[PDB]
């Protein structure tokens, strides 16, 4: 993905592995190959012949002080969050949540460090645009609309975009209109981080570790608060619970805030730039460097934090029982909160999760629940 | 211009066999069979295999080994034999139908070694296809040289001539067919499979299609069991080939004296003892259902269903039923399906199924598109498979309306006349039906009539001879006794059963008893009348009313009970016991 | 990748060649007193130590050692003579295997042959003996200037450059045979 | 020796003939008598016997199986002409060796093993009809009917292209039935999935039974197939003689082996821990360690793993008994039901995992499909003929599927009217169904039928209905979370071997103590229900549970403790499902 410029697309190279070199790779493996680039003839001014790369060796692969000062800033991650699609006025709490997804979890031991986030809301709310920025920002990513899953072409295993994520992120626009078979498939992905496919009744399983960033809209136009969740959307409610976070966007006509957005748009038209924010957005390369540094960390959970964590968990679970509608609170919700907290600890570059990290994750969890209002 | 000496020699000897061999009378039977065959609708000459063996043993062996090679020559021999013997029409086919072959192979025996040789087999028909004329000897015509190519035999496929009849001409691609000139023979495809006896447990039965021509085209019908004489042959399919058994002649699969003499002396003694055994009624019920406590009326009703009454036909071409229809409605558990499982397991020709069956046949005959051919085929249902048998249908309340009305026609007529998509046919179905169902809401409300307690249509209920209402009793004695029966059954892995009569001994006794056709004594006639006065006098209130159909079930029961102890005449003892069961089978509204 | 062609690697005529080979090298002449010397083997060594590169052959000796081989030479002299030449080539080499430097390259041999049998009259001749060994007397009347005739020949396609090397033109008064294209 | 080999025809035959007569477990000459009496001229051999007797001959055997086998036949035939020198046989004796090399990782196979005998364990997936393969084609001139034959022209049949009597142009057409044929049934078989280490890409191979051993194995049979590995080219087009540089490889089968455990230490170890008084509780708690505060459910599934003893009721005419246990776990979403199925399916051998939806990839049914061979694709239930099928979201299923589940639960087999013919595919599985309440949560005071909406018959067929709910108890939430966060920062192998050995060896038989205890339990339940009362199905469940509980203890006989705990769990399921 890094090789391809934004304006271009990836290009394939057939490679012929032979002898002992065989069986050393799987689809989605970020490998490095050394070998001879030679022609194969499977006649204008000379002969034209397909090329290939005869394989010899295969290997399956995996700042300045001022940068550290910037990291030491308490508003650092907040500044980074503002840098996520700054042209998208508002939704800064969501922008923070996207940042958590990009860093992901820790996968301590194992734990599912992937942070799958689903977005629902009326069309025309930067949703599609947000995914594109994430894919641009993401070090390794895939974009799809709903192929997605693997297949056995006719006689070769061809991996879908879910496989090609491979611990990157598979941005999925038009999520509600996905085929129900694919809905079952992504369910397995969030369950086991694997994709089982059987074209010839052969359940070939592929290690599809990745975080899934879903995007959908309610059917029949804009969202209706009077109509319950899943009344406006045609997805299994269980699958929605599988997502680490689920954020709702509603087109509430707020003349002032709408005017603020209109002012933002006009500036962009008159400047081809967003209005000057408190903290200017940073270059995407710098963001990715911070992310790569964050992947270096694997913060631990001291058992003292567990007492407060459990205290907060039972509190919100009580709120769910108080709520007339079940708010999907379960052990899944607790585990996700653990992922967010250690993810925040990665942003802090601190190998211990803080009470602050736990509290903020609960705040985002509450806001996501509050988005269901 | 090359003569097959072996086939020519076989043809001459076969012609010698026709025109010299004779019956025990000393007259040429085959001249008389040919004399019968001169009529229209008659072209297959039935011939016994052993006779040609006796006339010439080597002729039979050569025909056995080289049946495909020599059989066309035998047809020519019959044509020469029949043409000069009488004023036969000059243009109609003639066939030699072979039978009485001792070698009765199973389908599993069939191999590539058996291609082209005569052989006999036995099995059960699965589905039957329409009749179709098929070209056998093409009469083509090249476009260029205009030489009418004739006698270009087709090996069961559209095989054009290799080249022009004129050696000079090399069209090779534009042989126009002459439909009228080309010889045609009617072929009907029919699917067959291994019978249950030949089928190992838990093994998928083999399936094979057979080509039927001449009088053998409609010799059989869908869903029956038959023995097929002919040869296995190869047909190309889309150098691929596939195996089909062209059955030149087909017969159905396999008197009291004949069975008794065929029966061994020890089997004869056991069967005669069983008939001589008084009170065989209850003792056989206990033996037939060892893992059962109580419900002896069910055991008695089932046993009478197994024997069945004497079927009769009026002078007006109307059939009076011999068998009966018995239904069991009971609460959850209560051993209905277990009763059906015992019946199906013990009885041959007994097939178990459920009213929830969603197969294409749907328990009865159906006209269904072929997956490959795309034409419709007559697929027999399990009711048709159980023709002259027993059907242990489960969930009878949970049947389909199409199946229900189709089943209603079957019990009404003992036949089903099916017509769809232009295809039309009718199939005999003389099957005793053992229906198992449950009351509405699972539990039988005895304060409600039986019609209220089940969803079955009134005509269906009217056409059922007997009903057994098995209510879930809270009585601890029955519950404890059943528990001991089940626990001893489970704990004593075998020998828990008490079979006073061995299962095979019962089966041969059923066969020997079935050879009888018990008559109605004038004593039984008036006693049947007198008992029907009692039932009419009773006039209830019953869960269902009384009609002439009750008398019909009564006489069919009495005929069965005269068949129970092999007596060839009904007695008042048989009639009163039948009256006892059916009257007890009436459950009055307990409101 | 198809751009290069690997080279294919690896009554009975070879049996007949073996029969000549054993005959030439293993034929013994003389007796126990005089030694059972190998006439052809010794003469071949003499002849290849010298520059002779030919050998006389006694058809009767071949007949005595192997009647069938002589009969084949009578019937079909040309082919069996050629095989006999190859055997003569082989046996000469192994006899003189450690030749001096440069001389290890091998030269063909004219297997001259003689028969003590009587001649046949030239007037007694027919096409039946065409492609058959013949023997006749006479006196020579004329001779031609010695020249060189080509046996191993090679040609090149003038335009396509297709070269056809090591072509054998059969010995005798036959013409050439060019390719069609 | 034959070129490129170390193989002497006489010495190899003599050594093999010596091995037949001289052997230490002599059994070969005894089964020769069985073949002589029976007349079945195929003398199957365990190749490991040849390895033990002579490893070099065994090594020599595997290296050139096609060449050595005719020597083996000649050895046995002359032995048959020695022992029973006079007899009648439609063909002389043959040999079908087997069980030689357990390099059964078919995913790990190399071109080094081409034309080398091997045996591999796997499950046949698809089969076909026996292919009538031409071996000698009779021919007849269109002009003069010139009779002639061409015999085994290397797979293809060489057309004459010219007559022999009239010597015209191409006029000799093949006569199909006059030609000679043999049987070659093609079979497609999948690598034994449990044997595979990763299972990320299950392997499939084609097999061929040539004129023998044809149709003997039906789809779904997990067997060891022994035959010669073989590879052939494929023409780039049928018309052109060019071929691919890659060869598609298949097997010409020689023998099908339909199919001790571990070593002495493991049987000693499992028997040692079986003696622990709380092995039943420890094994239940040890089962699925990630679960918390679930013991009745764990014990019930544990009894389903062990299952009841196999019972042959053929003599009684009662039909096959449902020796397997079927448990339906009904509970709110997010209550670890899916994890339980995944843990059991991952742990259990030869098990299957599916979902109630028809969108499940595996599919819980079998049906025909055309390539264009209309061949049967199996189902998970048929696939798990002796294993366990973990079915998720059992509430959400089609009525046609529900009818199938009723049938197999009623019969432990599946009837399919393929084309027109009917086949009864045995499925003696253990069904671990999982269902969730309708609506967002389970509405209290509503019966399982109301809150799951399934037929009373089908749910009644489930011997156990375990109801679990997430209580609204913050203390339970607190303890559960602390358990999880504790997990945040006995091995299954020993338990799996315990269950497998108990299945393999221990077969509990009833004791009159168990008989009377069960009868007392049922009549007590009847009396309690006299005022959803007791049913003999409940007795059958209690029968099966006591067998499983006895199997857990490895007593090899059903004891009163098995009955007492079985009644306790049965009452617990009633208590979980109690509603009135
Ligand atoms: N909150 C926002 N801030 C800035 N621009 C916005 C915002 N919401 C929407 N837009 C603008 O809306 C324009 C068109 O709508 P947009 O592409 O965002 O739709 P979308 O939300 O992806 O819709 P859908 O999912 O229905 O296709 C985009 O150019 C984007 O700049
Ligand atoms: N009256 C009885 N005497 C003996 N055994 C009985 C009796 N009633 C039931 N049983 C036992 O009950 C066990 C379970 O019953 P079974 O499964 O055969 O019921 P079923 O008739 O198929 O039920 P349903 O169709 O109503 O679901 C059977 O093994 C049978 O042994
Ligand atoms: N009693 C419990 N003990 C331990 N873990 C539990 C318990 N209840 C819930 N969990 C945890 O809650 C999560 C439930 O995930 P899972 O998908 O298995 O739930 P489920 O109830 O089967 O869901 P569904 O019915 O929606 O498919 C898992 O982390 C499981 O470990
Ligand atoms: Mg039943
Ligand atoms: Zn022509
Ligand atoms: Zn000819």
């Amino acid at each position: 993905s890094d090789q391809v410029p934004v304006g271009n697309i990836p290009r394939s190279i057939t490679v012929l592995v032979e002898g002992e070199n065989t069986r050393i790779a799987q689809p989605g493996d970020h490998v490095s190959v050394t070998g001879i680039f030679l022609p194969i003839l499977r006649v204008v001014q000379g002969l034209l012949s397909e090329t290939y790369l005869e394989a010899h060796r295969i290997v399956k692969m995996n700042l300045t002080r001022e940068e550290l000062r910037q990291i030491a800033e308490e508003d650092f991650y907040e500044k980074l969050a503002a840098s996520i699609a700054p042209e998208i006025y508002g939704h800064e709490d969501v922008k923070k949540a996207l940042l958590l997804l990009l860093v992901g979890g820790v996968d301590q031991s194992k734990i599912r460090g992937n942070i799958n986030i689903c977005l629902m809301g009326d069309p025309g709310v930067a949703k599609s645009q947000l995914l594109s920025y994430i894919d641009r920002l993401a070090p390794r990513s895939q974009y799809t609309t709903g192929g997605l899953t693997a297949a056995v072409l006719r006689l070769t295993l061809e991996g879908g975009a879910l496989v090609l994520a491979d611990q990157g992120v598979c941005c999925i626009d038009e999520f509600d209109k996905m085929a129900e078979a694919d809905r079952t498939a992504i369910h397995e992905v969030m369950e086991q981080q694997t994709i089982s496919i059987a074209k010839a009744g052969i359940l070939t399983t592929l290690n599809a570790r990745c975080s899934i960033l879903a995007a959908a809209n309610p059917a029949y136009g804009r969202y209706n608060p009077r109509r319950s969740l899943e009344q406006n959307i045609q997805l299994p409610a269980a699958l929605l619970s599988r997502f680490d976070l689920l954020w709702l966007i509603q087109d509430r006509p707020d003349r002032d805030n709408d005017l603020r957005l209109a002012q933002h748009i006009t500036y962009v038209h008159q400047h081809s730039r967003q209005p000057p924010s408190q903290f200017e957005p940073l270059d995407m390369k710098l963001m990715r460097r911070y992310i790569a540094m964050c992947r270096e960390k694997q913060p631990m959970v001291p058992e003292s934090l567990a007492d407060y964590i459990t205290a907060a968990y039972v509190e919100m679970r009580r709120e769910a029982w108080a709520s007339k509608d079940a708010t999907y609170t379960s052990a899944r919700t607790l585990l996700a909160i653990l992922r967010l907290s250690t993810a925040l600890a990665r942003l802090r570059m601190v190998d211990v999760v803080e009470k602050e990290d736990v509290n903020e994750a609960i705040r985002l969890m509450e806001m996501s629940k509050d988005s269901l209002l | 211009e090359v003569r097959d000496e072996v086939a020519e020699k076989c043809q001459k000897l076969f012609l010698d066999f026709l025109e010299e061999f004779q019956s025990s009378d000393g007259e040429i039977k085959y001249l008389q069979l040919a004399e019968e065959l001169i009529r229209p609708e008659r072209n297959t000459l039935v011939v016994s295999f052993v006779d040609l063996e006796q006339f010439n043993q080597q002729l039979s062996t050569t025909i056995q080994e080289e049946f495909y090679r020599v059989y066309p020559y035998l047809c020519r021999a019959l044509k020469t034999f029949v043409k000069d013997r009488k004023e036969i029409p000059l243009a109609k086919d003639f066939y030699v139908a072979f039978q009485d072959l001792p070698t009765r192979h199973k389908i599993r025996e069939l191999t590539s070694s058996r291609i082209g040789l005569l052989t006999r087999i036995s099995g059960q028909v699965v589905r039957t296809h329409p009749v179709h004329p098929e070209l056998v000897s093409g009469t083509f015509l090249c476009l260029d040289c205009q030489t009418v190519i004739r006698d270009v035999e087709q090996q069961f496929k559209y095989t054009q001539p290799n080249i022009c009849r004129n050696p000079v001409c090399a069209n090779r691609r534009r042989f126009l067919l002459d439909t009228n000139k080309s010889r045609f023979v009617d072929f009907q495809k029919v699917r067959i499979q291994e019978t249950q006896a030949e089928l190992p447990r838990g093994s998928i039965p083999r399936s094979l299609e057979v080509i039927l021509r001449a009088e053998a085209v409609e010799s059989a019908q869908a869903g029956d069991k038959c023995d097929f004489t002919g040869t296995l042959i190869v047909v190309p399919d889309v150098l691929s080939y596939r195996l089909v058994f062209l059955a030149c002649c087909v017969a159905p699969t396999n008197t009291a004296e004949s069975i008794k003499n065929q029966m061994t002396v020890k089997e004869w003694e056991k069967v005669f003892e069983m008939s001589q055994d008084k009170n065989l009624y209850h003792n056989l019920c206990t033996s037939l259902f060892p893992t059962i406590h109580g419900n002896d009326e069910v055991k008695r009703g089932v046993l009478l269903m197994l024997f069945g009454g004497v079927p009769k036909t009026t002078g007006e071409g109307t059939s009076l039923r011999g068998d009966i229809n018995v239904c069991i409605v009971g609460d959850p558990s209560t051993a209905k399906s277990q009763f059906l499982k015992h019946v199906e397991e013990f009885s041959p020709r007994a097939v178990y199924t459920s009213g929830k069956a969603s197969s294409a046949a749907g328990l009865t005959a159906a006209v269904v598109r072929d997956e490959e051919s795309h034409e419709f085929v007559i697929e027999a249902g399990a009711l048709m498979l159980a023709d002259n048998g027993v059907c242990c249908i489960d969930e009878f309340d949970k049947m389909d309306v199409r199946d229900q009305v189709a089943i209603h026609e079957a019990m009404e007529q003992q036949t089903i006349s099916i017509t769809k998509a232009g295809v039309k046919a009718t199939l005999n179905a003389r099957t005793s039906i053992l229906a198992a169902a449950n009351p509405i809401s699972g539990h039988y409300d005895r304060s409600k009539s039986l019609k209220q307690n089940i969803n079955l249509s009134a005509p269906i209920m009217s056409r059922f001879d007997l009903f057994f209402i098995l209510v879930d009793e809270c009585n601890e004695v029955t519950d404890y006794a059943i528990a001991r029966r089940i626990v001893d059954l489970h704990s004593r892995i075998e020998e828990s059963i008490d079979r006073v009569y061995s299962l095979d001994d019962i089966r041969r006794y059923l066969l020997f008893a079935r050879q009888f056709k018990p008559k109605i004594s004038k004593e039984s006639e008036d006693f049947i009348v007198e008992q029907y006065k009692h039932l009419r006098q009773r006039d209830g209130k019953s869960s269902w009313r009384i009609t002439v159909r009750q008398l019909e079930s009564m006489i069919r029961l009495s005929e069965a009970m005269a068949r129970m102890h092999c007596c060839d005449e009904v007695q008042p003892k048989h009639v009163k016991e039948a009256f006892r069961l059916l009257n007890k089978s009436i459950i009055r509204v307990e409101t | 990748s198809g751009f290069d062609d690997p080279g294919i690697f690896y009554a009975r005529k070879s049996q007949l060649q073996r029969r000549f080979k054993e005959f030439l090298r293993q034929y013994r002449v003389g007796t126990d007193r005089t030694g059972f010397t190998f006439k052809y083997r010794d003469e071949l060594k003499r002849h290849y130590n010298l520059g002779e590169y030919w050998i006389e052959v006694e058809m009767e000796d071949l007949a005595s050692f192997d009647e069938d081989l002589a009969d084949y030479l009578y019937k079909q002299p040309a082919e069996h003579l050629q095989l006999l030449e190859e055997a003569a080539k082989e046996v000469a080499d192994e006899v003189t295997r450690p030749r001096p430097s440069g001389e290890e390259v091998l030269q063909d041999i004219q297997v001259m042959l003689k028969s003590d049998a009587s001649p046949s009259s030239i007037r007694s001749l027919k096409s039946d003996m065409m492609s058959h060994l013949v023997k006749i007397p006479g006196i020579i009347i004329a001779a031609s200037a010695v020249r060189a005739k080509a046996t191993r020949i090679s040609i090149q396609c003038r335009s396509c450059r297709n070269t056809l090397t090591n072509i054998a033109m059969r010995p005798g008064l036959e013409g050439y045979a060019l390719p069609r294209k | 020796v034959i070129w490129g080999t170390d193989v002497n025809v006489a010495a190899c035959k003599e050594n093999f003939q010596r091995f037949l007569q001289r052997f230490i477990d002599p059994l070969y000459m005894q089964r020769l008598g069985e073949i002589n009496v029976i007349g079945e001229p195929f003398l199957n051999v365990n190749c490991e016997h040849i390895k033990s007797f002579d490893k070099n001959l065994y090594r020599q055997l595997i290296s050139y199986p096609q060449e050595v086998i005719p020597t083996f036949d000649m050895a046995v035939n002359e032995i048959f002409f020695d022992r029973y020198p006079d007899s009648i046989l439609e063909h002389q004796i043959q040999v079908r060796p087997f069980n030689a090399l357990k390099t059964k990782n078919m995913r790990n196979l190399n071109p080094e093993d081409i034309d080398q005998l091997i045996t591999i364990s796997g499950m046949v997936i698809r089969t076909s009809q026996l292919i009538p393969e031409m071996q000698e084609a009779f021919f007849q001139c269109q002009v003069c009917a010139h009779t002639t034959r061409v015999e085994m022209d290397r797979g293809r049949i060489a057309e004459p292209s010219v007559c022999g009597r009239c010597h015209t142009t191409h006029s000799m057409a093949l006569i199909h039935n006059r030609s000679l044929f043999s049987d070659k049934q093609m079979i497609k078989l999948q690598e034994s999935p449990e044997d595979m280490p990763a299972g990320q890409t299950p392997h499939t191979v084609i097999l061929f039974a040539h004129n023998d051993l044809v149709d003997k194995v039906q789809p779904g049979d997990r067997v060891n197939v022994t035959g010669i590995y073989r590879a052939v080219p494929i023409r780039v087009n049928p018309r052109v003689s060019n071929v691919k540089s890659v060869y598609k490889t298949h097997i010409d089968v020689i023998h099908y082996r339909k199919t001790k455990l571990f070593s002495e230490k493991r049987v000693e170890l499992l028997k040692e821990l079986s003696r622990k008084p709380d092995i039943y509780e420890r094994l239940a708690s040890a089962l699925a360690p990630s679960i918390y505060e679930h013991e009745d459910i764990k014990k019930g599934i544990l009894l389903q793993l062990f299952g009841g003893t196999r019972k042959d009721f053929s003599h009684t005419g009662r039909g096959k008994f449902r020796a397997e246990i079927n448990i339906l776990l009904c509970g709110d979403p997010g209550t670890s039901k899916s994890q339980l199925l995944q843990y059991v399916y991952n742990l259990v051998p030869r098990g299957q995992y599916t979902s109630g939806k028809g969108s499940s990839a595996v599919g819980l049914t079998a049906y025909v499909m055309k390539d264009r061979q209309l061949v049967l694709q199996t189902g998970a239930l048929v696939l798990s003929d002796n294993g366990i099928c973990c079915i998720d979201e059992f509430d959400k299923m089609n009525e046609s599927t529900r009818s199938v589940l009723h049938e197999v639960m009623e019969q432990q087999t599946l009837s399919i009217a393929k084309a027109g013919i009917i086949c009864q595919l045995n499925a003696r599985t253990s069904v671990l169904a999982a269902a969730n309440p309708i609506e967002s949560q389970w509405n209290p005071k509503k019966t399982t039928i109301e809150n799951i909406q399934l037929p009373h018959t089908l749910l009644s067929r489930f011997d156990l209905i375990f109801l679990m709910l997430d209580p609204q108890d913050e203390a339970y939430d607190r303890r559960l979370a602390h358990h999880l966060v504790a997990l945040y920062y006995l091995d299954m192998a020993v338990l799996k071997d315990y269950i497998a050995y108990a299945h393999s060896t221990i077969m509990p038989r009833l004791s009159e103590e168990a008989s009377q205890a069960l009868i007392e339990a049922y009549v007590d339940m009847r009396k309690i229900g006299s005022s959803v009362s007791a049913y003999p199905r409940q007795l059958e469940s209690l029968i099966r549970l006591a067998e499983a509980h006895a199997k857990v203890r490895l007593s090899n006989k059903v004891e009163a403790i098995d009955v007492e705990e079985a009644k306790r769990l049965h009452r617990e399921a009633l208590k979980q499902s109690a509603t009135d």
